């Protein structure tokens, strides 16, 4: 009947963050106020709907031992004008008298929208009690109120000013170790068969929420229910009832998740070795990226200010995203990915101000590396340098140079770009303050193909005959997509050939009606197959343009005889 | 050490070429760009309305030649 | 205790305005009517939350005498109608009966927004029901009032006529100086260990409010004992015993979030004449042109000379422009606020020229100020090098409808600054506005060797290197890229640092049983890195400027005039 941390899942690091800012108050309300500290007046978590915000704030309150009081949002608009206020007014009252004590406004939206919003009197009225009710917290011993909402933007502004609402724990969406944890917490009680791997499915239910896993584990249940419902519970038939994995991959199969738009932040799985290639460019991403984290004493020794970002160019897929990925894997450091259509979007729409937005998130989120997946779209999209009655600045990127610009580099939140067309991009985003960096990234070597490769098959079960150091050895001049399409052509051809063998094996059966697998694995002359249906997706020619690209910048760098008597 | 550069204002066309002469020892008498394309004008386009549009073409046009 | 002078910091010559303005007049009332003159009726404050604009009136009232009557707006509107008109009249009729007195009404926004955000009948009844309060108080007994919100435009004009909140005070932002003092006020009940020192915090925590400053002790504080809790009303001694270090100050300033971030700065620059240390007849300009209007008025007036509006930059990117900018800004001892081009971008995309005269107005209020437009040919760029129209365009019109528009009596400068002077609109360059160029070339040997020694100022340098041998060789960089090579040889400096600590590591690691490597940047990092050094801009790109100052300012000098 009763919350506490053990229940809450998906929300370590914030968890953590809401103990450490709340705990300590509330455990020790004498010791507080007898050193001159203010303990948060009010906190305002905020998410994508379904992660449990309320859980959070009983399991603080229960194990604080502080009272709890939950305000619902659509109730008190629900009431008639004149007792919405006569309520908020007693829910703060009672809060008060029964210090110390934690009061959960959910919903609060609905309370106090966005000031547009609003229309009636009635409406503002309830708002400016709200507000005055806030600034009154400060002669009151011990009182926190934590908010939910969905967006910062979502609320009046007027309330996250100080004294009021000022901290915000941003709850998020749970990552892959969240889903797995949310995922053991739901299937407690439910009895499970030896075939489940909830890491497996955790790893498939990607942009669920904790609401979404629950939905999940009862259709998975369900499923099971009705395969034995033909032959009060009796606790050995639902012993019987073993949900197995079939039964979560049909409930994967059903399931509609509510956050799959809803920008992922999380630390990359990839590692170098994934791509196990360019020494130089993972010395520079290092020092740009890990030292600044790792020994902050060391620029404050020298005097120097981290670099604000760096900017990739090369063909076409090619590891301009696993770099980046890898690099925030090593320093642990939280990745946010902005693909091109995001950036053209919000060109068509004129709907730049979004940009705040990423990078208000990005901030929140340090360390983290801010990645731009395509810099050049939105030039690209107004003929680039093919045709161009304008010039390079745009809405996007001008907006990018503005939120990049009014950084604190503090925060050690590090943007990254990346573009196939480095020509285009607009000088203003290369000047000194800005990423200021080229990183030529070129097609794989021999090792990094090898590398490429393993990778590419670490999750198909392949022969052990198969030779990948020859086949990187032949493959020169081959992107990691173009090998990515050879393993995807392999597998494809391997999968058809063992359909097509048990639909023989079932025409035998029916001819001549009276076993092992005929192909357990990628057998070789799948991959010799696929080869001859490979291509280059990257000429030599447009290699050449990259190179000469090169060639250009690194002719201004001169004066490589400094003497020095 | 020249390079051709033909007046296009309010539907028109000429034929000319621009004689660069730097790298005289004096220094003044190096060409200048601005003068260049006054004189060009001028001498090409004489009194023409809305002139200064024709002159910042041919000082670009001059100095990507030079 | 209450609060007073003492307890507010960084507003002091804001709060010294408010003194001038108030104080006098509370505290000898009989003087005023003697020499029959008008003292203020409402003193409006503006400026980001967080101020502590509420304590600057608090002080004021209780440094003299008086009675000090509190409004805050949110209050005044949850009340049901009717209600908030009494309080809102109460307010003034008790208010007059302990005059002199000074109310003041917290979140005036709040209270009469501008009206086109307001939509109720209700809505406009209160702010009416305060113009009629405001046009009584002209009467009323020596009592004023103070309304804090958060900008001019934030509320309805009609409170700010005659007779009315009509002037106006710009608390704005904290500066390093204010930073400091804010910092010194929260800390004096703190306990911190000598490594500490506010001046350091003071001088980075950019953007930060009087708010945001005791967040961040706050937050130094709670990291020190939660630092400490774990091994250990209070515990007695050992919290008596709590000391904070700059490490805890360092956590919790990287753990902030300052809340003015991107409001427009307005503060004296630091920089000095001996940070470019060049450019002697550029200097010469700057002082005739921003110095002696301010310094020497009578000498303006004995002739029949009136000082120039501003001047333009033009030149290769990144030599000294806005260098030169704040160092003139620095020796007058004005203001100095500038305006990068990607705000003007955003205007001119946005459609919010509009915003100019706001602009116009923050360097009016804050005067004698030097208004700094660091690129004024972006738009022109962004348009094309053409797009087939002419130069004219609604942001830089906007930016003449205000110059033409400006009071000379206002010490009020307008510095352009471009790297394309052809491509400036001519308007601009009309006399009147903006009818001088000054071409800033790329920095010469001397000013060479004051750059590197400006931007080393802040990395130990061992004694070795000679920083007049590397400018001497360096002959045709520009600042960017002399900065550039001190950043790459602090980078390599830092590299093999890190390095020779975890080859110590690993020794110590192998034998369980100590000095700095590299305490200095070598002479080897500085050799290392001008192998990276690159010219950034050509002497083709040189030759568009010398052409430029060749053939204009030069044209028709014929001079060899007198008179028989």
């Amino acid at each position: 009947n009763e919350v506490g941390y053990d229940d809450i899942g998906g929300c370590r690091k914030q968890l953590a963050q809401i103990k450490e800012m709340v705990e300590l108050p509330l455990r020790h309300p004498a010791l507080f106020k007898a050193i001159g500290v203010k303990p948060p007046r009010g906190i305002l978590l905020y998410g994508p709907p379904g992660t449990g915000k309320t859980l959070i704030a009983r399991a603080v309150a229960n194990e604080t031992g502080a009272f709890f009081f939950l305000i619902n949002g659509p109730e008190i608009m629900s009431k008639l004008a004149g007792e919405s206020e006569s309520n908020l007014r007693k829910a703060f009252e009672e809060a008060e008298k029964n210090a110390p004590a934690i009061i959960f406004i959910d919903e609060l939206d609905a309370i106090a929208p966005k000031r547009e919003k609003t229309h009636g009197e009635v409406e503002r009225r309830i708002v400016s009690q709200l507000l005055t009710l806030m600034d009154g917290l400060k002669q009151r011993a011990h009182v926190i109120v934590m908010a939910a909402t969905n967006r910062p933007n979502s609320i009046d502004p007027a309330l996250r000013r100080f004294g009021r609402f000022d901290r915000e724990v941003d709850i998020g969406i749970p990552d892959a170790t969240g889903r797995l944890e949310i995922l053991q917490i739901h299937t407690k009680n439910m009895k499970l068969a030896d075939d489940v791997d909830l890491e497996q499915v955790a790893n498939e239910t990607h942009g669920h929420v904790g609401a979404d896993l629950a939905a999940l584990c009862s259709e998975a249940a369900l499923q099971a229910i009705r395969k034995k419902m033909d032959l009060t519970i009796d606790a050995e038939v639902m012993n019987s009832l073993a949900v197995t994995m079939d039964d979560f991959r049909w409930a994967l199969s059903q399931s509609n998740p509510s956050a799959l738009r809803e920008t992922v932040v999380e630390v990359p799985q990839v590692t170098w070795e994934d791509i196990g290639g360019l020494e130089d460019v993972k010395r520079e991403l290092q020092e740009l990226v890990q030292y600044p984290v790792e020994h902050p004493d060391k620029f404050l020794k020298f005097g120097m200010t981290p670099s604000k970002g760096v900017l990739f160019y090369g063909p076409p897929g090619c590891g301009k995203t696993l770099l980046a990925k890898a690099i925030a894997n090593e320093c642990q450091a939280n990745f946010i990915s902005i693909k091109g259509p995001e950036l053209l979007t919000m060109w068509f729409g004129e709907s730049e101000a979004n940009v705040r937005e990423i990078f208000d998130k990005a901030r929140q989120a340090a360390p983290c590396v801010l990645f731009f997946d395509e810099l050049d779209s939105i030039a690209k999209a107004r003929g680039g340098n093919i045709g161009d009655g304008g010039g390079a600045a745009d809405r996007v990127i001008n907006q990018i140079l503005t939120e990049m610009d009014g950084m604190s580099t503090k925060k050690n939140v590090f943007i990254i770009g990346a573009t196939n067309r480095p020509d285009i991009i607009d000088p203003a985003i290369l000047r000194p303050g800005r990423l200021d960096q080229l990183i030529y990234i070129p097609l794989p070597d021999e090792k990094s193909r090898v590398a490429i490769l393993k990778a590419n098959l670490r999750k198909s079960p392949v022969a052990k005959d198969v030779d990948l150091e020859f086949l990187a050895k032949m493959t020169n001049g081959f992107s990691g997509a173009d090998l990515t399409e050879i393993c995807q052509r392999a597998c494809k051809l391997a999968i058809r050939e063992s359909i097509e063998s048990e639909i023989r094996r079932e025409r035998e059966r029916q001819t001549n009606p009276s076993e092992d697998d005929p192909v357990p694995e990628i057998r070789r002359d799948h991959f010799e197959e696929a080869m001859r249906f490979a291509r280059r997706s990257v000429s030599d020619n447009d290699i050449r343009k990259y190179e000469m690209f090169a060639q250009t910048l690194q002719q201004s760098r001169g004066f490589g005889s400094f003497r020095f008597p | 050490e020249a390079f051709p550069i033909t007046l296009e204002w309010g539907g028109r066309v000429v034929r000319e070429t621009v004689y660069w002469f730097q790298y005289e020892s004096d220094s003044s008498l190096n060409s200048n760009v601005y003068d260049v394309a006054m004189k060009l004008v001028t001498k090409h386009f004489p009194g023409e309305f809305g002139s200064e549009i024709l002159v910042q073409k041919v000082v670009h046009t001059i100095l990507h030649q030079t």
